[PDB]
RNA sequence: CUUCGGCAGGAGAGGUA
């Protein structure tokens, strides 16, 4: 899906397979957190499905032994100055120990400011001990969790469901066409987007040639060149869209491991996944309700939003015992307004848009000039603008399989905005589907007429327990915005431990947040309050992050301050457009005569067990019956419902199923005896009945389709 | 009502559109008329509005834990390709939207289209048929803004100030659109206390009987009411001839106004008013104003001190334990308990700070969402967790998540996020086996009768005698007496008789046995029924969906089995916000 | 045997009745659903389906 | 431009001072626009005229009672503040009322001066009981939308004048909702459905035609800045 | 830092890491 | 009654249908009977006269039987002998 | 009392694209809403000019790249959303541009034809090397509001014309503040500050006369009672 | 009135509510 879901499907590991557990046999402790998982397993990333407890990730400082035991590094302390020296320690000389925590107060010289410190001991527990017979430290925090938690900021808010929703939910974000960088982040989407590989690294020091949109030359420092190729709208094997993109000049300098080109969601060099827009908090005439969210128009007009979907469609040409078949234009009299974006070969050209029912190859198969009529053509729903065509020829010395002749590979793609029903999300387990699309001019505006982009709900916030997010949009608005905190006098209190270069920002600043490590709520109530004004001399939000509004329906101002600042989307691959279906008649199975399953092909929804005792507790008798047989399995009875219904005429009485008969015939087949009996004995024979089906209509009710 | 798309439109109304598209003219056969519509002519747009029209379809989301969860509409056509779903239609289903889906299906025939028009409509099923609780009500946003709307607060704008000497009386209005239009300039408020003469809206009972006494006919008749504006805008939307009401709308006594206006009226009023009240709430959501910032949760005053005093006595039984005198499962049972005793000193500071007018007490309070739990997790601290057994670790985290929890603190918390969503997975599979078995335990039981005519019956509580002298009501008599056929004569003091056999025991009858003094009456049950097969309409009593006497030919078992296997698979799917405090389902 | 059949251990419901030599009177719920036809309960039981409806007698000189 | 599809009106009288306006088919949008536009013009432009200040002979300190009445005077300034008045002056125009003995005190036996009319003479004001008597004097100014009741200027220049609260808008409540409705095949067009009452002494339909003046004359004056500018055109009928 | 041409985005950590990814 | 014009399914009110039936399940077949009646009026036209009569109430533009018939028998028209 | 005393509209210039315009006195209420109307219809029903479609050379979909060209054909398609385009006439228009050798191409290269403008002179297109050449023909229309793109089938074209979206607004921001004189006396009235920022097609006072024109177009199915 | 001629099973993995 993006580089971060392939970094993360390797570093995993799994409980089942060949040799381990089972989906039903394993229990309730092998799919629990334990005490000696701590910066070896994280706790965190798991699946929410049958698979929880029984798949996890390996952590980000944690290595394999010669045996095959997983190995944490820790910082020695020895008679209470803590040296550099690290140690490699399994579980089991883990537990021996006395283990310190990362966040001590360390005296500049290694030596522990208080006394008394917290330790973890063999069982697990927690307890304080003096600083005489510590002899191991932590190398950071963020060493328990793995690589795709590391990238939440104010992870410490929320509650343990909605991060790891969070984690799981940002490996499904689908590549956009322009990928900005967060304002507010983390330290780890630097090092994520290098290791993973989708963006490409000089491997010598040297100076660029010549750079173009397909390749670029560096010059290396003893005369050797170099050239570097990229791709250009490459599909993935989920259907997304992987581009390459050169940032580097025809005069500048590189280095050995300095990134020259983009990724699919990558921005100069760092993973990004989403966009940063402005929010308000608030409840809206009931369009927010239960997770909706409201959009603007402007996401739509700009393609803030959008993604570009390829598709391959495949044929082959296969010898026929009554002859070969071949690829050419010579379709059996058909209408020439069909055949006009075909070429000679018989394949469609490059640049043209197809829908739905369109020639793609055309092919003919001998028959029972045997020439039937057997083409690709486009699947029903989709539509795009065909990008490219590969051709494979047993004659052209192609090492193609056995019996086949030639191999023709099509490919379509799209441009996909956003609309009504498409997934979004942020970081901190936020999920919900687009209500509406509002124009505009009717969207709530702050002072100086600045439309929002985005609400949301207040009444999901509380009670759900992830407050990280209303911080990181106080720290995103504070970082779009710019800061100095006056120090005319002295230093504030509040910000005596805030490092250097952070006392003074310009617009549109980046920063970041480490997991466990960041800006304390202290600083970002001081930080609220010293912001730089827009290009007028105005401040919008007031010191507890709060704006007021305007009505863009009436006019009014709204009565009450709301919550603004600027918030990270993602785009999340579960889109109304793969969603939809619908269906009336089509093919049909063969033991039994029910309708196919699924999507691919035509096929029906299941009634269940359940709506059938639902039903029955209605009390509605004719509607169950008539769902059961009729539009199921009376063989006979769909082709009188058709043609009752085209003729304007009365639905008739319904007969009798298929899967009974079925069933007495594989019990017949177990050597038991069953009959059907009458009032008075003389068993049924149940042997069909002399039918006039002659076909009045001619018109394939609809197992097929329909050609002239 | 609800949204169709015009493809999946389309597509389910194929042979329609073809028999009157060959109807009008626009095609010659039949194979035509389904190539056109196959290829999607645009003239095929133009009968698609006409021939969906007043046809009914049934909507369905899984799993159907119970009756409600198949419903039938009136569709019609809109843009996208996203069903629109009804806000009040959500409880039944128990719908969300973020990302779930729903199932769509046709009625052919005209039996089909005559029970999903009559029998399976969604505005004729608002109450619950397991207890006749209100199922189609106000909540969430909607509960918010009528909580807001019809609240009185001192010292507002336009307050009526009962003064003499210069200004007679500084406040009282003469109608209701006087009042409008002074709040329109800014000069009065929604919340204020004032004085205002209504003349279409019912006065309450004892008003009624001291100005009018025979027969109130409001249409014209004046009288004088001390309440706010918005107590008369949301009376407004009441039925005609319903009592004024002059009180703040929590959930419960919205509640009480549906249950009385279902049992009294007819039900297309009760369909008709719950969309106003939708409307209005919707409404002044958004002007009530609630929102959440970082300086909203107000963190407790003294906390320092609390957590202070339980560390130094829990210092104490640390060097009881250590010298020795203390048994280890005696210092964790010491620990276990000085912690819950703090937990319960931080709990009751974080309510005695927080204001009265904070969202986040502002939406608990008026019983929209949530429980006091999380907020005091949220703002005070959390508390003692619980071990990958079931016990406690003596250990308990002091921060809150509005602070941020360490490492330690949030490692040793995982272990009872795993143990709630690995119940969903597993466990719900004793609920949906259980179902199953119940279901097909007891489906041959079906209203065959009208009256059996037997003697026997059960024999119910229904309150008890105190020492005092008083009466003490039952604490569980709604599901025990309520809606029961009564089977012997109530004789009181032998003498009057307050009911007569056959009488459903309602609400006023309830009253007038408990006025007398009847302490025990006998009823008919199901237990004790004389007919053959299945059982009679007169033994089983009243139908809880329906409000009068079951129908002869109703299926109960099912709706029985229904109504005592779904709320244990529900339960057991939310148990994360359980609160703790005991055990779970 | 039909329901008991489909309900559970069809093995044993269907040797115990073979030997048994039982028969069904298709009299349920289950085995209506199952073979086809209307359901004993609701718009399905003889009292209902078997109704007459004709319009009255001033109805009829009136159009 | 074109707007493509001209809108319409349309009136729905639903009794003889309260009716339903309909205008469709307006354009995305447009239905939000001129629906507060039309409510506010309507509820705060008409010139009106209404009763501001009265004086009851015999009340001076304690404003609770009125020798000989049997109502409170809470009741007789909420009873003098439902009279449709209408002048044709331009200066306080002074009124009186007279009546003596036991006998109901309507608003026919008001004497107006030449210059002003009672609409409604059947109005209902006191019942004396007492062999008392109602000398009231009214002071009936004209205007335009609601006025608070403006506390006394000359303060100590009045011995027993009540100010009282003026209705000045012949219009009484206003309400709009937008609907939608559908041309073609966009499902996205709108529908405004007013709904105007009033007090006799004016029509609905002369109020939503008093109240659309007064709106092109205000937006006639960004017109005047470039009357070479192009829109967006309807037509003729 | 570490890396040849990384961008400039100012941390708000307060520890130091003896130790590399 | 004390309630507002009904719109389109609603139409007409079922609290005022259910006064001239026993059940809510006799009210299902009385419709379907009469609207198959119709129907077979309907189609049966030009043809050779059948005994069955309808609809007794006018219809509208484009109304469907099962519309009549429920018009019909809100308005008394139609008589019923329940087996 | 009735006062009789009209409002009056004066603008005070700040820039260029920028004016402010005052309006007094309103009456006690008629501040917000008067500022709304302006404002929605200003943001909306304003029409304009933009490019429609393009065609360049040796390309024939928008997924393909260009020999020399440092861009792709969606980056250029997204630099080319950002031109200020004015036209006088009811037709398509055709412009065009060619630029080759070493330098970077900007927007003031397309050479006009005869009744079309090109304001932005100094934006950004592409940047060439010494192998690359580009050759671009652009369709300049008359519209309103924001139209999506139109396929190719819908018009019966050829197979290298490139459809892009069109937004004609040549506003940019809309603000209003009203300020109140509530005293005494009741003799109260508003002052309604306008704030309208224009896109250089168009000046702030030839915008607000195309408003108040729909306004007083519009606001005409009344009068017509009497 | 249209002659022949033209289809749909299992196993495993990962996800959504
Ligand atoms: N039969 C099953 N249903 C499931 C399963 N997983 C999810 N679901 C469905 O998803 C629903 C989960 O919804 P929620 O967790 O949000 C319950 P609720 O909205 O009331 O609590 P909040 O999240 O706090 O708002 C659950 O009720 C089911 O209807 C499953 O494994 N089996
Ligand atoms: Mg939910
Ligand atoms: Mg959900
Ligand atoms: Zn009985």
């Amino acid at each position: 899906n993006n580089p971060l879901s392939g970094l993360t499907h390797k570093r995993r590991l799994s409980a089942l397979g060949p040799g381990g557990l089972s989906r039903e046999r394993a229990g309730l402790e092998v799919r629990d957190v334990h005490p000696s998982h701590y910066g070896r397993m994280c706790p965190i990333e798991t699946p929410e499905g049958p698979n929880i407890g029984l798949i996890g990730s390996l952590s980000v400082y944690a290595r394999v032994n010669p045996f095959g035991f997983i190995e944490t590094p820790y910082r020695k302390v020895v008679d209470g100055v803590v040296s550099d020296e690290i140690v490699y320690l399994t579980a089991d000389e883990e537990d021996r120990h006395v283990v310190a925590q990362a966040n001590s107060p360390i005296d500049a010289d290694g030596r522990f400011v208080e006394p008394r410190v917290l330790v973890r001991r063999k069982a697990g527990e927690v307890e304080y001990v003096p600083s005489s017979e510590v002899d191991y430290m932590d190398v950071s925090p963020r060493q328990m969790v793995s690589v795709a938690t590391a990238m939440i900021p104010f992870l410490e808010h929320d509650d343990a469901n909605r991060a790891l929703m969070g984690a799981n939910m940002q490996r499904q974000a689908v590549p956009l066409v322009r990928s900005e960088a967060p304002l507010v982040g983390t330290g780890m989407e630097l090092r994520a987007a290098i290791d993973a590989g989708d963006v490409v690294v000089a491997e010598e020091s040297g100076v660029i040639e010549e750079v173009s949109a397909d390749y670029i030359t560096v010059m290396h420092d003893n005369g050797t060149r170099r050239t570097y190729r990229m791709r250009k709208f490459a599909r993935s094997n989920h259907g997304t869209c992987a581009n390459q993109c050169p940032i580097v000049d025809a005069g500048d300098r590189v280095e050995a491991g300095q990134v020259i080109a983009d990724g699919p969601c990558t921005d100069d060099g760092e993973m990004a996944l989403g966009k940063n827009l402005l929010v308000a908090i608030m409840p809206w005439e009931g369009h927010n309700y239960e997770d909706a969210i409201i959009l603007s128009n402007r996401l739509v007009e700009e393609d803030v939003l959008t993604s570009i979907h390829i598709e391959e469609h495949e044929i082959d040409a296969r010898d026929t015992k009554l002859g070969a078949e071949e690829i050419t234009r010579d379709i059996p009299n058909i209408s020439d307004e069909v055949l006009a974006d075909l070429d000679e070969r018989g394949i469609v050209r490059i640049g043209a848009e197809v829908r739905d029912g369109d020639i793609l190859v055309g092919k003919v198969t001998p028959k029972g000039r045997e020439v039937r009529d057997t083409s690709l053509k486009v699947p029903h729903g989709e539509s795009g603008k065909v990008i490219g065509i590969r051709v494979f020829s047993r004659e052209d010395e192609d090492e193609l399989p056995a019996g086949v002749n030639e191999l023709v590979r099509v490919y379509v793609a799209q441009k996909r905005k956003i609309s009504d029903g498409d997934k979004l999300a942020g970081r901190h387990g936020n999920k919900g589907v687009i209500g509406k699309i509002l124009p505009v001019e009717d969207m709530p505006f702050l002072a100086d007429g600045t439309p929002v982009d985005i609400i949301l709900n207040t009444h999901g916030v509380p009670r759900r327990m992830n407050i990280g997010q209303i911080l990181e949009t106080h720290l995103g608005w504070c970082a779009h915005s710019g800061w100095k905190v006056d120090a005319a006098k002295g230093v504030p209190d509040w910000a005596a431990r805030l490092p250097d270069e952070l006392l003074e920002a310009q617009p549109n600043a980046i920063v970041s947040t480490p997991v466990f490590d960041g800006a304390q709520e202290a600083e970002l109530q001081g930080l609220l309050s010293c912001t730089l004004p827009n290009r007028d001399g105005d401040v919008l939000v007031d010191a507890d992050g709060k704006a007021m509004l305007f009505d863009g329906r009436s006019g009014e101002p709204f009565p009450y301050p709301v919550t603004v600042g600027y918030m990270y989307i993602m785009k999340l691959h579960h889109l109304v457009d793969d969603k939809i279906h619908a269906r009336s008649t089509g093919p049909y199975s063969m033991i039994t005569q029910q309708p196919l399953g699924g999507k691919a092909q035509f096929g029906g929804q299941r009634f269940g067990e359940m709506e059938c005792w639902a039903m029955q507790a209605y009390g509605a008798a004719y509607t169950l019956q008539e769902l059961l047989t009729i539009k199921s399995d009376d063989t006979v009875g769909r082709v009188k419902v058709y043609e009752a219904i085209v003729k304007g005429e009365n639905i008739p009485e319904p007969g009798i199923p298929e899967s009974f008969k079925v069933l007495l015939k594989e019990l017949q087949s177990l050597c038991l005896n069953v009959e059907v009996l009458s009032s008075d004995g003389a068993a049924i024979e149940l042997r069909e009945g002399e039918d006039e089906d002659l076909e009045r209509a001619a018109a394939n009710l609809g197992i097929n389709l329909s050609r002239n | 009502q609800c949204g169709l798309p015009k493809l999946m439109a389309l597509e389910l109304f194929k042979p329609f559109v073809m028999k009157r598209l060959v109807d009008l003219n626009h095609a010659q056969n039949i194979k035509s008329a389904k190539r056109m519509v196959e290829r999607q002519r645009p003239q095929v747009w133009d009968v698609l509005e006409e021939v969906i029209a007043e046809h009914p379809v049934l909507l369905n989301r899984a799993p159907t834990l119970h009756r409600l969860g198949i419903q039938a509409f009136e569709p019609m056509l809109v843009e996208g390709k996203a069903i629109q779903l009804h806000p009040l239609v959500c409880e039944a289903f128990n719908a969300d939207f973020d990302g779930d889906q729903m199932a769509v299906h046709l009625p052919l025939s005209a039996e089909a289209q005559a029970e999903a028009r009559i029998l399976m409509l969604s505005s004729n099923n608002i109450l619950s048929p397991a207890s006749g609780r209100p199922l189609a009500m106000p909540r969430l946003d909607m509960v918010t803004g009528l909580y807001y709307l019809t609240t009185e607060v001192p010292g507002d704008t336009g307050e009526y100030q009962p003064a003499s000497g210069d200004h007679p009386e500084t406040g009282v209005y003469s109608s209701p659109a006087e009042a409008i239009m002074a709040a329109d300039r800014g000069v009065l408020s929604v919340r204020a206390k004032i004085k205002v003469r209504l003349t279409q809206l019912r006065p309450p009972v004892e008003i009624e009987a001291e100005l009018f006494g025979h027969s109130g006919w409001q249409p014209g008749d004046a009288w004088m009411a001390e309440t706010t504006l918005g107590r008369v805008m949301f009376n407004e939307l009441l039925p005609l001839g319903y009592p004024f009401v002059n009180k703040q709308m929590h959930k419960k006594v919205q509640a009480a106004i549906i249950n009385d206006l279902a049992e009294r009226y007819p039900m297309i009023v009760v369909a008709q008013t719950v969309d106003k009240l939708k409307d209005a709430g919707f409404y002044w959501a958004t002007r009530s104003g609630v929102t959440v910032s970082m300086a909203d949760v107000l963190v407790p005053p003294r906390k320092k001190e609390i957590l202070d005093h339980y560390e130094e006595r829990a210092d104490k039984v640390e060097k009881q334990f250590q010298r020795g005198a203390l048994n280890h499962d005696e210092r964790n049972e010491a620990l276990v308990e000085i912690w819950k005793e703090a937990t319960d000193e931080v709990g009751q500071a974080l309510r005695e700070h927080y204001p009265d007018d904070n969202p986040i007490i502002t939406i608990v309070d008026s019983g929209a969402t949530g429980n006091f739990t999380q907020t005091r997790t949220l703002a005070g601290m959390k508390g003692l967790v619980t071990n990958p057994k079931g016990e406690f670790i003596p250990r308990p985290v002091k921060s809150s998540f509005r602070e941020g929890l360490t490492v330690l603190e949030y490692f040793i918390n995982t272990h009872g996020a795993r143990k709630g969503l690995a119940d969903t997975a597993l466990r719900t599979a004793d609920s949906g086996y259980l179902t199953r078995r119940l279901v097909d335990v007891s489906q041959d039981v079906i209203v065959r009768e009208h009256d059996c005519q037997t003697e026997r019956g059960i024999v119910v509580e229904l309150a008890e005698r105190a020492p005092d002298g008083t009466l003490i009501r039952d604490p569980y008599i709604e599901t025990s007496a309520y809606a029961r056929t009564l089977g012997t004569d109530a004789v009181d003091e032998a003498g009057n008789v307050i009911v007569e056999r056959g009488q459903d025991l309602g609400d006023p009858e309830i009253d007038a046995l408990l006025a007398a003094g009847i302490t025990q009456v006998k009823v008919r049950s199901v237990l004790t029924c004389a007919t053959s097969t299945g059982v009679c309409a007169t033994c089983y009593g009243r139908s809880m969906a329906t409000g009068k006497l079951v129908d002869i030919g109703e299926a109960v078992g099912i709706v029985a089995a229904q109504s005592i296997g779904e709320p244990g698979t529900q339960l057991t799917m939310r148990t994360f916000h359980q609160g703790g405090v005991g055990e779970d389902i | 045997w039909l329901s008991a059949a489909s309900f559970q251990e069809t093995t044993r419901v269907l040797t115990d009745a073979a030997i048994n030599c039982r028969s069904d009177k298709l009299n349920g719920l289950k085995e209506n659903v199952i073979i086809g036809k209307l359901i004993p309960a609701g718009t399905g039981i003889n009292r209902y389906r078997n109704i007459a409806v004709q319009p009255t007698e001033e109805a009829r000189a009136a159009a | 431009m074109l707007i493509s599809q001209r809108p319409t009106l349309s009136e729905d009288v639903l009794t003889d001072n309260r009716s339903q306006f309909v205008i469709e088919p307006l354009e995305p949008g447009f239905g939000y626009t001129l629906g507060n536009s039309l409510r506010r013009t309507l509820l705060s432009s008409i010139p009106g005229a209404a009763v501001t200040s009265i004086r009851i002979d015999g009340v001076l300190h304690e404003f609770t009672t009125v020798p000989g009445v049997k109502e409170d005077v809470t009741e007789i300034i909420l009873n003098l503040k439902s009279l449709v008045v209408s002048s044709e002056e331009d200066e306080p125009v002074t009124m009186y009322l007279r009546k003596q003995g036991p006998g109901e005190v309507t608003a026919g036996d008001i004497v107006p001066p030449a210059g002003v009319t009672v609409h409604n003479p059947g109005m209902h004001i006191a019942t004396l009981n007492d062999k008392g008597k109602l000398e009231v004097e009214l002071v009936v100014e004209r205007g335009r939308g609601y006025v608070p009741a403006v506390q006394n200027r000359a303060s100590g220049a009045e011995i027993g004048r009540i100010p009282v609260d003026s209705i000045y808008s012949p219009v009484l409540k206003v309400t709009y909702k937008v609907d939608a409705t559908r041309v073609e095949q966009r499902t996205d067009f709108d529908k405004l459905i007013l709904d105007v009452e009033t007090k006799n002494s004016i029509s609905p339909r002369d109020a939503l035609a008093s109240a659309g003046k007064t709106l092109v004359e205000l937006f006639g004056l960004a017109r005047e800045l470039n009357v070479e500018a192009e829109g967006i055109e309807i037509g003729p009928s | 830092n570490s890396v040849p041409g990384a961008p400039n985005r100012v941390s708000f950590a307060k520890l130091r890491e003896p130790l590399e990814v | 009654g004390g309630y507002d014009t009904p719109l389109g399914i609603t139409n007409p009110p079922i609290d005022e249908l259910l006064d001239r039936v026993s059940s809510k399940y006799a009210l299902v077949i009385y419709a379907a009977k009469r609207a198959r009646q119709i129907n077979d009026y309907y189609n049966q036209l030009g043809e050779g006269i059948l005994e069955y009569v309808g609809p007794l109430v006018e219809p509208g533009l484009q109304e469907k039987p099962l519309s009549i018939a429920l018009r019909e028998i809100h308005a008394d028209l139609l008589e019923h002998t329940e087996g």
